[PDB]
RNA sequence: GCUUUACUGCAGGCUGUCGCUGAG
RNA sequence: AUACAGGGUGACAACCCCGUACUCGAGACCAGUACGACGUGCGGUAGUGCCAGAGUAGCGGGGGUUGGAUAUCCCUCGCGA
RNA sequence: GCACGGAGGCGAAGAACCAUGGAUUUCCGAAUGAGAAUCUCUAACAAUUGCUUCGCGCAAUGAGGAACCCCGAGAACUGAAACAUCUCAGUAUCGGGAGGAACAGAAAACGCAAUGUGAUGUCGUUAGUAACCGCGAGUGAACGCGAUACAGCCCAAACC
């Protein structure tokens, strides 16, 4: 959602790796407020997550790298 | 003129007689001592196996098998048999021991498929049979006109389904005619009674 | 004693587990071979004509 | 006895298995847990 | 490729050995060596840790038991998550 | 081996191949077995040569005495590959055939007379 | 299931012969 | 209505909905087949005993198999053009 | 998703959904570096092979699959109103192996004997005929004919 396919083709390499790192990185600390019982969640993001870091890596493949 | 071949031919007619009685008695001396399969340059009966498909070319393998002779090495029957069952001594399998030798030789060489094979003698209790194996895989043979036959896929193991030489004379499709009439078009086809 | 009730008592021994290959509790770890699906002793696996009737 | 890292693997997805079917589905699908085991009553493979 | 830590594991023993010792609990996969959790661990949080205890939990994950040094406070560490 | 009834000299063998060799350019020969055993069944041999190191030895077997009753005179080399490489060929040679000398008709003519003598 | 000088066969043991197998 | 096959729809529906007749499109199989073409060269006369697949053809012992009987097919032992 | 809750979210940046193609595709598993009840130990075509730059460099095999197919091994209950040959039956079951079909196949054939037919399967018939058999109980073709579909070729050798 937030983050479309062109945006990804658009970043450069590094940039997706950089995204990537971020991505990975909101991913846990959300996992950690949902180990603590956190109920600050929306639930549909937590998902988004996990698919906007699945694209980046779909386009890293498809573009070498 | 006669071929140097015919000479061949024509010595192994007696392997009994002349030089090549005294050849056999000498080979025979280190062919005991060698293994079951034992792949071998160059073909004993030179005329044969280019008579059978034999090329000195890549992919063309031949090698020596040496089998037991006999009947049938088969156990008693441990519960109830009529007596007509009951045999042991007198039963002898229903493949000759060269189609035995093929199939040994073949399993030896997994990737290769035989395509004929030919008797070397025998003493006592041996009989030695030289086996010619074909590589499907090596082009050369992919590109020979006269052996690229053997590379389809429906000739995977031909051997084990006695789609050789010896495997369809002991299946009893040599006459086109009279006897042939549980044979073909095949053994179990035909209930299994030739 | 009786091979009965009394017999069953010393039966803490370990023998079929579940097997790597066909997921099956039958794997007998003293023999390290598949009742089920023969893994250990065969590569192909255990199948008979006779685990159904003849003409299926 | 002693249990393998896999054993315990195994014996750990079973204990999970043995939950209840959650309240909420019940009501997601307008209307039981046919895997019970109980430790003592049933027995595991291996 | 999976990841090394996989979220911190917070019960109120995790939290006495982080009030009182200066610790601070995950799950961890299960393949991870504690070199592996520890170096994880601090790339992570940019602490430096003294020492860790791994347990194979009935839940089917690895739990790690790590250790920061007097320099670091683990109470803090964790309220940032 | 069960086809050579008589050794012949390093030496002899040496002028024989060497014989061999302005046979290929000044005359005319005959390489491999086949070729060789219809030389001396048409008559057109001079001299075979024949390897003492072929095996299967149904190769050769023959030559002798086909030679012999065919008059042809024959000579044994040891090695396979120096008689092929003396005819002239890259690969070895079971058996070869000078079919009319060249230059070395008479060298050629004494070693037959020589392996004569060898009996 | 068991037995035997019940019937018929089968291993196995003994023995002759042929092949392996040659020289005086 | 070239559509009255069948189904759905709060009860028995050609005309409420899906569809059905008609027409049309696509994929797969037929098939790397048929047809077409490229290259190659078929065939005939006279002369010539140059060539043409061996443990084979064939015989005997013993077994198995077959409708195969003397006259099936196969295996084994020995002999062998 | 089945799955009709709660919360939240995605979709006109054309989502859901469908087709085709592509990415990802843990561990065991033929399971192949080695060991192991799905884990572990310190680079791996393990094993057997072909080719070979003789170095795992280039390749092959392995195992699956509803039955069908081909090659091997091969019962007994039963029938014969007992029972041995015979029958059940080359059935059941076992070992090996192929393909999308297998197998067979261009005559050392047939032998309505001919001035005739003309590769091979299969279907119908020929026929329960010929043939077998304690000549008992049983067993049991083929040539030909009518159809289906059609297709004919390559070596070995001579001479080079
Ligand atoms: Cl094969
Ligand atoms: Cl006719
Ligand atoms: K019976
Ligand atoms: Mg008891
Ligand atoms: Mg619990
Ligand atoms: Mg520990
Ligand atoms: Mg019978
Ligand atoms: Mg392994
Ligand atoms: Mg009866
Ligand atoms: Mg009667
Ligand atoms: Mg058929
Ligand atoms: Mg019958
Ligand atoms: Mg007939
Ligand atoms: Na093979
Ligand atoms: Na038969
Ligand atoms: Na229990
Ligand atoms: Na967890
Ligand atoms: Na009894
Ligand atoms: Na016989
Ligand atoms: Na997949
Ligand atoms: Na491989
Ligand atoms: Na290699
Ligand atoms: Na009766
Ligand atoms: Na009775
Ligand atoms: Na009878
Ligand atoms: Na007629």
């Amino acid at each position: 959602t937030v983050l479309h396919v062109q945006e990804i083709r658009d970043m450069t390499p590094a940039e997706r790796e950089a995204e990537l790192d971020d991505l990975k990185t909101e991913l846990l600390n959300a996992r950690a407020v949902q180990a603590a019982g956190g109920a600050p969640e929306n639930p549909g993001r937590i998902k988004e997550l996990r698919k906007a870091i699945a694209r980046i890596k779909t386009i890293q493949g498809e573009e070498g790298d | 003129a006669r071929s140097a071949y015919s000479y061949i031919r024509e010595a192994w007619k007696r392997p009994k007689e002349g030089q090549i009685a005294e050849l056999m008695w000498h080979r025979m001396q280190e062919w005991r001592n060698e293994p079951a399969v034992v792949r071998i340059e160059r073909p004993t009966r030179l005329d044969r196996a280019r008579s059978l498909g034999y090329k000195a070319k890549q992919g063309i393998i031949v090698v020596r098998v040496a089998i037991r002779k006999g009947s049938s090495r088969r156990t008693r029957f441990n519960k109830g048999r009529r007596s007509k069952r009951m045999m042991v001594n007198r039963i002898t399998r229903k493949k000759n021991i060269q189609r035995i030798a093929e199939e040994r030789a073949n399993r030896k060489f997994p990737n290769l498929r035989v395509l004929n094979s030919y008797s070397v003698g025998e003493d006592g209790r041996h009989k030695w049979h030289e086996v010619i194996l074909i590589d499907p895989d090596h082009p050369a043979i992919k590109s020979d006109d006269q052996l690229s036959w053997i590379s389809r896929t429906r000739h995977r193991l031909r051997t084990f389904r006695g789609l050789t030489s010896a495997g369809r004379r002991c299946r009893g499709l040599r006459g086109q005619g009279k006897g042939s009439e549980k044979v073909r078009p095949s053994l179990r086809v035909n209930g299994a009674k030739a | 004693t009786g091979a009965g009730t009394p017999s069953q008592g010393k039966k803490n021994t370990t023998t079929h587990t579940k097997c790597r290959r066909c997921g099956e509790k039958s794997y007998h770890t003293k023999k390290k071979v598949c009742s089920s699906c023969g893994f250990g002793k065969s590569a192909k696996r255990r199948d008979y004509e006779w685990q159904s009737k003849a003409g299926e | 006895g002693k249990k393998s890292k896999a054993t315990k693997k195994r014996l750990a997805k079973l204990d999970n298995q043995n939950s209840r079917v959650p309240a909420w589905v019940m009501l997601k699908t307008d209307e039981r847990n046919h895997k019970r085991r109980h430790w003592r009553r049933n027995d595991t493979d291996e | 490729s999976w990841d090394v830590i996989k979220h911190p594991h917070v019960t109120e023993k995790a939290m006495n050995d982080m009030d009182f010792q200066n610790k601070l609990q995950f799950a961890v996969d299960d393949r991870a060596s504690k070199g592996e959790v520890a170096d994880a661990v601090e790339e992570q949080y940019d602490v430096t840790v003294e020492q860790v205890n791994t347990q194979n939990t009935m839940d089917g994950e690895k739990k790690a038991v790590v250790r920061l040094s007097e320099d670091d406070d683990a109470q803090e560490v964790a309220s940032r998550i | 081996p069960v086809y050579v009834d008589f050794d012949v000299p390093a030496d002899l063998e040496d002028d024989a191949l060497e014989a061999l060799e302005v046979a290929r350019d000044t005359g005319a020969v005959k390489k491999g077995t086949n070729e060789t055993t219809k030389s001396i069944e048409r008559g057109s041999a001079e001299l075979v040569f024949v390897a003492e190191d072929v095996q299967p030895e149904e190769i050769v077997m023959h030559i002798p005495e086909l030679a012999d009753e065919k008059g042809v005179p024959f000579i044994f080399v040891e090695q396979q590959d120096d008689l092929g490489h003396a005819a002239g060929l890259e690969v070895g040679s079971a058996a070869a055939a000078v079919t009319d000398a060249g230059a070395a008709a008479t060298v050629l003519e004494e070693i037959a007379d020589k392996v004569e003598e060898l009996r």
